[PDB]
RNA sequence: GUUACGGCGGUCCAUAGCGGCAGGGAAACGCCCGGUCCCAUCCCGAACCCGGAAGCUAAGCCUGCCAGCGCCGAUGAUACUACCCAUCCGGGUGGAAAAGUAGGACACCGCCGAACAC
RNA sequence: UUGCCUCCUAAAAUGUAACGGAGGCGCCCAAAGGUUCCCUCAACCUGGACGGCAAUCAGGUGUUGAGUGUAAGUGCACAAGGGAGCUUGACUGCGAGACGGACAUGUCGAGCAGGGACGAAAGUCGGGACUAGUGAUCCGGCACCUCUGAGUGGAAGGGGUGUCGCUCAACGGAUAAAAGGUACCCCGGGGAUAACAGGCUGAUCUUCCCCAAGAGUCCAUAUCGACGGGAUGGUUUGGCACCUCGAUGUCGGCUCGUCGCAUCCUGGGGCUGGAGCAGGUCCCAAGGGUUGGGCUGUUCGCCCAUUAAAGCGGCACGCGAGCUGGGUUUAGAACGUCGUGAGACAGUUCGGUCUCUAUCCGCCGCGCGCGUCAGAAGCUUGAGGAAACCUGUCCCUAGU
RNA sequence: AAUUCCUUGUCGGGUAAGUUCCGACCUGCACGAAUGGCGUAACGACUUCUCAACUGUCUCAACCAUAGACUCGGCGAAAUUGCACUACGAGUAAAGAUGCUCGUUACGCGCGGCAGGACGAAAAGACCCCGGGACCUUCACUACAACUUGGUAUUGGUGC
RNA sequence: AAAACACAGGUCCGUGCGAAGUCGCAAGACGAUGUAUACGGACUGACGCCUGCCCGGUGCUGGAAGGUUAAGAGGACCCG
RNA sequence: GUCAGGUAGAGAAUACUAAGGCGUACGAGUGAACUAUGGUUAAGGAACUCGGCAAAAUGCCCCCGUAACUUCGGGAGAAG
RNA sequence: AGCGAAAGCGAGUCUGAAUAGGGCGUAUCCACACAAGAGUGUGUGGUGUAGUGGUGUGUUCUGGACCCGAAGCGGAGUGAUCUACCCAUGGCCAGGGUGAAGCGCGGGUAAGACCGCGUGGAGGCCCGAACCCACUUAGGUUGAAGACUGAGGGGAUGAGCUGUGGGUAGGGGUGAAAGGCCAAUCAAACUCCGUGAUAGCUGGUUCUCCCCGAAAUGCAUUUAGGUGCAGCGUCGCAUGUUUCUUGCCGGAGGUAGAGCUACUGGAUGGCCGAUGGGCCCCACAGGGUUACUGACGUCAGCCAAACUCCGAAUGCCGGUAAGUCCAAGAGUGCGGCAGUGAGACGGCGGGGGAUAAGCUCCGUGCGUCGAGAGGGAAACAGCCCAGAUCGCCGGCUAAGGCCCCUAAGCGUGUGCUAAGUGGAAAAGGAUGUGCAGUCGCGAAGACAACCAGGAGGUUGGCUUAGAAGCAGCCACCCUUGAAAGAGUGCGUAAUAGCUCACUGGUCAAGUGAUUGUGCGCCGAUAAUGUAGCGGGGCUCAAGCACACCGCCGAAGCCGC
């Protein structure tokens, strides 16, 4: 994957819609992904039209503007915060003179570096790849002058001329080629997480998951509410692979508990394809766990946004969405005084601070409620020849054992269909 | 698109002419050189581009001074 | 002849130089005491130049010790190398460093001798 | 990019190429030249009114690290570096002997004479510490001259000496004076040179591996394996230009095949995070089999129905003296864009001749001849080869 | 869109399935008003889609008759041609071998067929490069025709 | 063999009459035994609704006060 | 360029013939493959293919009956 | 008789003030003086000078100029019997439909407007033969035919088709416009002439032997496949060893290597540690604490094509002594005649590339091919041996070889290999097998073996479902010193079995880790047929290592 130089950014956008707060909302994303990716953000302008154009994205005298400051702080590089096309990304580097490269190829960009798994890296070359088969001819160089041509056509005869085809056709050929065999080898991928996630099919177990949007927490939550330390990087994009770990309350059936990885706003529509992990995982749980920061501007709206990619897979698996609930952390360490905002109108918005400040005893506490249904109950007479009859009777996950007596044991617990199951005799 | 190189000078033929020992007339040029890498010593004179020649007949003979190199000439005493 | 001043010796110009300690003043070398005269300072008799001869070896200069800092430096090995031998590696016959080691070294000789004898 | 100067490549003389690696030059100075005499920096320490840390003045330490008009190298403290007083050799007539060298150019010169400058005189002085700061010849201009003067006297014109005129910068300079198109093209050549295929290589491609940080409810190795490292293959995009330009016909499809195994099904196993039903991996295995449609010129791809399965590749990206001609790649025409314009597009759209009686090898069938130790005939052995080799659903065992 | 690279844009029809087709949207890489803009009854051996009827186009081929092909008698050519009692495999060579190396296979000569090879035959490569032509264009150079301006001759007199 | 050319219908420009235009060195001829409701050139192409802004560039047409400039007239001054 | 018989037929089409003219210059065989031109086809009916290319199909007279649209003529031999 | 631009002078002359240097001349040689050794000058005597015209041969100039070959340019003519358009005068279009204007009659209107029914016969109208075209398909494609045929197809009273006779001509015609047509030819026709056009391009160039024998390099080029000059070849003349090789002697260098406290850059760890940031008392007077940073300094370990305090070997320049010397067929100067100026691969030193290429560009008293036959590499220009004057039915050898193909060894002595390794390969994996030392136990019978040895407070904690020796784990000062550790691992949720550091009667040599030291194993892997020894075959070596002995083998060397 590319990898040169920059670190003098101008950023620039588009204001078709939103308020002047939302709008440099955008711009500032842009800029912590910007520094996300390292490089110094220098000045940013965005203006007002009610649509881009065709040509250019921002204007004509727009794009002159911006001609002038990349000559000004020498930046290498400017920064779209939208989709832009081929044509609009080619014809705004002749006038300010520069990188022109939008914002789906900043995010992109990050996942190649940031991720360490090999699938991991194949899924990116996909992307990556996919964003690169609709700009052949404007990276037309191989096509530049690829004048040499005007092979005679007498035909019907020798030509010897071996191109049977135009060089355009060879070349797309070759490119959406290899996007072929790599789709075949991604989607093989699937029997090796299916196959590392058998045991936890069988031996049905809880399974709560951890969505929620980059840079709030997640990580963070997993390495204190059960124990183990995963990257829990300051910046963007800090885990490019699903993790599992075990933990439980009283009932210690596993709640499974996954951290995912985040969703941003207005996804590039490309590496998340095959980010399918994330949401295989989504699809097959017991709760979900939403997770937004109070230190943000306004926290309602990373809310819905992330709930809507929960809502095109509850919709395409046609699944009857899983309990989920929304806990705000970065709270007590709340760089939020809007904290009481939304604490009037906010479902579970525990202080959950996950750095100090803990604050997690509500959820746990108040976790394993929304949890699906257990299917334990029991209570029994066993006898003292026992030595067996503890079965999981008292060593199982959940098993109660919260009762007893003199003639051998007037259990009254919990058991499950596979273990302490219909043995027990009352 | 390309190399911003490839022009040289051409190579001034420089360097010693007369080594040691070697029967010389008067006039004639001992060192082409740039510098004073050698200078001179006794019947040789230095010339406008620090070029050293013989000033009597005789044998070229290099030596030393007061830490740098002299070329002299020594007669050579017909019998 | 002893011999404590010159000029180049002139030395493949530090084995010769710096730095310490102890000494010397016959003639000479010097500091020195003043500028009237020849002549001098981008300002100054500091220096350059002139006239001297009251003191005194403080210094320059010379002599003897110091291996302290620098300086030369082997023998033998090693690198490297010309030619030859060798199917892949590597050898033989010649030449041989650099750095280190043993050590050397507080210079040595010329001249009317310059002075100083007898 | 094209001429000149400097360094490295350049292999301890000189020289040495590449679209190898770095820089300068088409000047400046009437003193920054000549000569006589004097001086020694940079930096550091101890001190000031600024004055920083660093501006002028003190005392030390300091041999070269400063400075040399300007690139780099070679030099230069004996100074070629800093300062001062006069001055014009930044001359005229010459030049023994040499360097470098295809030639044309280019370079260094002791010394003799005339007239000078500076020095006391010894002497130095024909520009600058050196090496770049430039243009041949032709054709003309100008000043001076003890040359010639188309019968003679003059004159015009010519001649000699000094000298002036060019980004002739494509810088050894075809003319005093010069841009484009050709798909309407033609001729002479070239595999000395490209497109197709083959050959070498294997960066990129593809398939494996070595170490084991992690992942995998716990758990490196059931299943994956990062950062790094080592390779196979020759099916990709390339690099080189070795055969072919007195012709090696070029994509997709049809018909026909043959081969490899890196196996899609069917057949054996080992390990399983293998209860059973189903699976996931890895090893062995190439005998047979591996569908029909919609869209597209399409290979590929997506989609509709199925099946035990709908394998991957090689054979001039197998196969046009076997077929098609949708595509690409001639001449017609139109759109968008570029050009003042002929015309262009590596954009699109409509339309556009596929030649040949098989000589030799090869292959499929079929005769004639001779041989097999006398001439005939009936029935056979089998050394050796060829052909075939697919698979499903339901029932009972057993709702065990 | 005969105009849109991205592009099989998005949505709706049509089909079991529609990179083509029809109707809209509009973000017109790069529509636009006599190089005319948008429509339009009739017309087209023009281009592109759908349907009914029909059929060997096809699933999947079979049979019959003529003209050749084949045999016999007569007449009787052609392009091509360094040779010749012109195998195959793995190699090696100007890197793709009937002719070279090592093996393997193969009695001599014909007839009807098939087209993998002889880099098969034909045409001193139409493509590419170099050199030379030709015709075309222009604000390339230099001329000329044609058109135009003044003097002067033919061409003169009196006035002011 | 077409979506190309032509076409009926449009508008602009030129032409006052051996016209303009064309062939020809010239005479001459066609235009036409025609006369601006006619003839030549350019672009568009039945029919319906329409044809918007710009005269800076380059052309074409119509102008004059100055500047610039050929031949021909002029002959001071200089020279043989 | 000129004549233009008879039956069917609207016809100088097409089929068969009169008058008239020919058998037109290599033949005889023979159920090979294959090629060309004709013929027929079970059940299915574009599944073939770049593409209904080719082939099949419709076809005449007499009564009925005829859509959107229209520049009022047409479309129209609509279709059925 | 020359010098000079020239007037002019003349064995001299020109430039210059020069009686002073030079330039060009006085054919050349010998002798004698005076100078000068700055390379030799100057005078005096002698000897004394060679051209020209025929003609053979080799190059060369102007001519077609060794021969063959363009597309195209110019001058004068010929063509409209084909085709494009036009002018004059004739001819042809079977059959069947539809029904415009006009007119008449009725309806209708102030009237007009129009609507029915007759009559009429219009139209670049419709269906369709002759006729004229040429849209689709199939056949032909050394054809029946240098553009046709069979089926279908378009127009067919018109901008129609056709006959006869005319007109327009080549930079011109004609064109419902295609760069179309103008006699099977057209981005400028055909014929004759200039003409034997011109091609830096391609092809061809004919009898023999003897001697010598290259080059693919440098510079310049409207130049890069051409040419000019130099380099290399040959023939003639002149000089004679000047050439080359070896030894010794005299010199300049800055590569290989090395070094860095010797410069300039890079650069790894420490140590002192100002100078600054946090905190500092927040006075900015001021105590310093410092996970920071700490210039310089300093200790130790490093690197460089464009770093150098140093610095070879060879190579180069000169001198000197020899050698070779009936030959290298050496060097140098001047002439006649050339060719060559596209190099290839291998060894060593380098650039470009990925320190890829049978890649590309340089260096190399380097080699071979080119221009080189013979023998070995299976075959195989560039590798190894060796340079072919001819003949032989003689001998010795070089590289390479000696089981059979295939000439000569299934040679001799001592060891190794089990892999057909020999007869391809990597990181790496690994209880192969010989050697050589080392280390404890060490022919005590140690080691192996049959084996008594089974929950020490052993369900400990960390904690309690139990934490059932034993989920996990952070320690074994521990002994009648026996051979089990607060019992670890397989197991075992719990039992319950046995060892892990471990051992007693029976008693006959074993435990590791090194050199990596030999040889071996795996990794290992394409597509027509064994196919990675040339074939058969070889371990009963015909494989590998070290010694030894013969022989075979070329156009080399010898013999005749
Ligand atoms: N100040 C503050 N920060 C908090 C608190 N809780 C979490 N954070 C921030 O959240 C971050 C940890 O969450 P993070 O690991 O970034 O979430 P993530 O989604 O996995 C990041 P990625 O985008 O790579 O997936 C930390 O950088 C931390 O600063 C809190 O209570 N206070």
């Amino acid at each position: 994957y590319r990898q040169l130089r920059l670190e003098r950014v101008v950023l620039v956008g588009v204001w078709t819609e939103g308020s002047a707060a939302d709008a440099e909302a955008s711009l500032a994303e842009l800029a912590a992904l910007a520094e996300t990716a390292g490089s110094e953000v220098l000045e940013g302008l965005i203006q007002r039209r009610d649509k881009p154009d065709p040509s250019t994205y921002i204007g004509s005298g727009k794009a002159a503007e911006l001609r002038e400051v990349v000559l000004a702080t020498g930046a290498d590089t400017v920064i779209c915060d939208g989709e832009l096309s081929p044509a609009q990304l080619n014809a705004l580097e002749k006038a300010v003179k520069v990188k022109v490269i939008d914002r789906t190829a900043l995010i992109l960009d990050i996942f190649a570096q940031h991720a360490t798994s090999r699938e991991g890296k194949a899924q990116v070359s996909l992307a990556q790849m996919e964003y690169m088969l609709p700009r052949l001819r404007g990276w037309g160089e191989s096509m530049s002058r690829q004048a040499g041509g005007r092979a005679g056509g007498a035909g019907g005869g020798v030509g010897t001329r071996g191109p049977g085809e135009t060089k355009i056709e060879t070349d797309r050929r070759r490119i959406r080629e290899r996007m072929a065999k790599l789709r075949r080898e991604i989607r093989d991928m699937k029997k090796i997480r299916d196959t590392q996630r058998g045991s936890r099919r069988r031996s049905e177990i809880p399974s709560v998951a951890i969505v929620g949007y980059t840079n709030a927490g997640k990580s963070s939550l997993l390495n204190a509410l059960t124990g183990a330390g995963v990257l829990v990087e300051n910046a963007l994009f800090a885990t490019l692979e699903p993790t599992t770990r075990r933990g439980e309350f009283e009932d210690g059936r596993p709640f499974v508990l996954t951290d995912t990885v985040g969703f941003v706003r207005h996804l590039p529509t490309q590496l998340v394809e095959a980010f399918r992990s994330t949401l295989e995982e989504v699809v097959d749980a017991d709760l979900l766990i939403h997770v937004v920061d109070g230190s943000d501007v306004n926290p309602l709206a990373q809310i819905n946004a992330v709930r809507t990619v929960i809502n095109e897979v509850v919709a395409e698996y046609d699944i009857a969405p899983p309990p989920e609930l929304l806990v705000v952390n970065k709270i007590d360490a709340a760089t939020g005084v809007g904290l009481a905002q939304l604490r009037r109108a906010l479902p579970d918005a525990v202080f959950v601070s996950a750095r100090t400040g803990d604050g997690l005893d509500k959820l746990r506490s108040r976790m394993g409620e929304l949890v699906e249904s257990t299917d334990a109950t029991v209570d029994v007479t066993i006898p003292y020849d026992r030595g067996d009859l503890v079965a999981r009777v008292h060593t199982d996950g959940h098993v109660d054992a919260t009762e007893h007596t003199d003639a051998g044991t007037r259990i009254k617990a919990r058991v499950p269909a596979p273990l302490a199951a219909t043995l027990r005799e009352y | 698109s390309s190399s911003r190189n490839g022009r040289d000078s051409a190579a001034q033929r420089l360097g010693v002419k007369r080594f040691g020992g070697q029967v010389v007339k008067a006039g004639e040029i001992l060192v082409r050189q740039r510098g004073t890498h050698f200078h001179p010593g006794v019947n040789v004179g230095r010339g406008g581009d620090d070029t050293l020649f013989a000033l009597a007949p005789g044998a070229v003979e290099f030596g030393a001074k007061r830490g740098r190199k002299t070329v002299n000439i020594v007669p050579v005493a017909r019998p």
